[PDB]
C-alpha cells in the first residue's frame, strides 16, 4: 500500500466483533494480503482481505 | 341564568354533555414514560452519517 488511512465507523465494546474500521488505502497491486493487530487492543475478525 | 360555562370557563375550555366533560382546557402538562426495548435501536452504519 501507499497512503492509507483508517477512520472507526461503529465502535462498542460489545463481547462479539462490535466495531467497523474502514481503511481507505491505495494500493499499487490489486490482491490479497492479511492484516492484523500486533497488540491485545483489539481482535480482527477475519485474516485477510 | 348567568351565562354557561361554555362561555366563562378559564384556559378555554369547551364544555359538553353526554358525559360532562371538559376539552382541551391548556393547562399543565403530561410527563411520559417510555419502556423501549432493545430491538428497535439499530446500529450507526445501518443508517446514513
Amino acid at each position: 500500500l501507499s497512503a492509507a488511512e483508517c477512520t472507526l465507523n461503529e465502535c462498542v465494546y460489545s463481547s462479539d466483533f462490535g466495531g467497523i474500521a474502514t481503511v481507505k488505502y491505495s494500493a499499487s497491486k490489486s490482491g490479497k494480503c492479511a492484516v492484523h493487530v500486533p497488540s491485545g487492543t483489539a481482535t480482527l475478525k477475519e485474516a485477510a482481505v | 341564568k348567568a351565562p354557561s360555562l361554555k362561555f366563562t370557563a378559564p384556559f378555554g375550555c369547551e364544555i359538553y354533555t353526554n358525559p360532562i366533560r371538559a376539552e382541551n382546557c391548556a393547562v399543565g402538562s403530561i410527563p411520559l414514560a417510555f419502556d423501549i426495548p432493545d430491538a428497535l435501536f439499530t446500529r450507526v452504519s445501518e443508517t446514513p452519517t
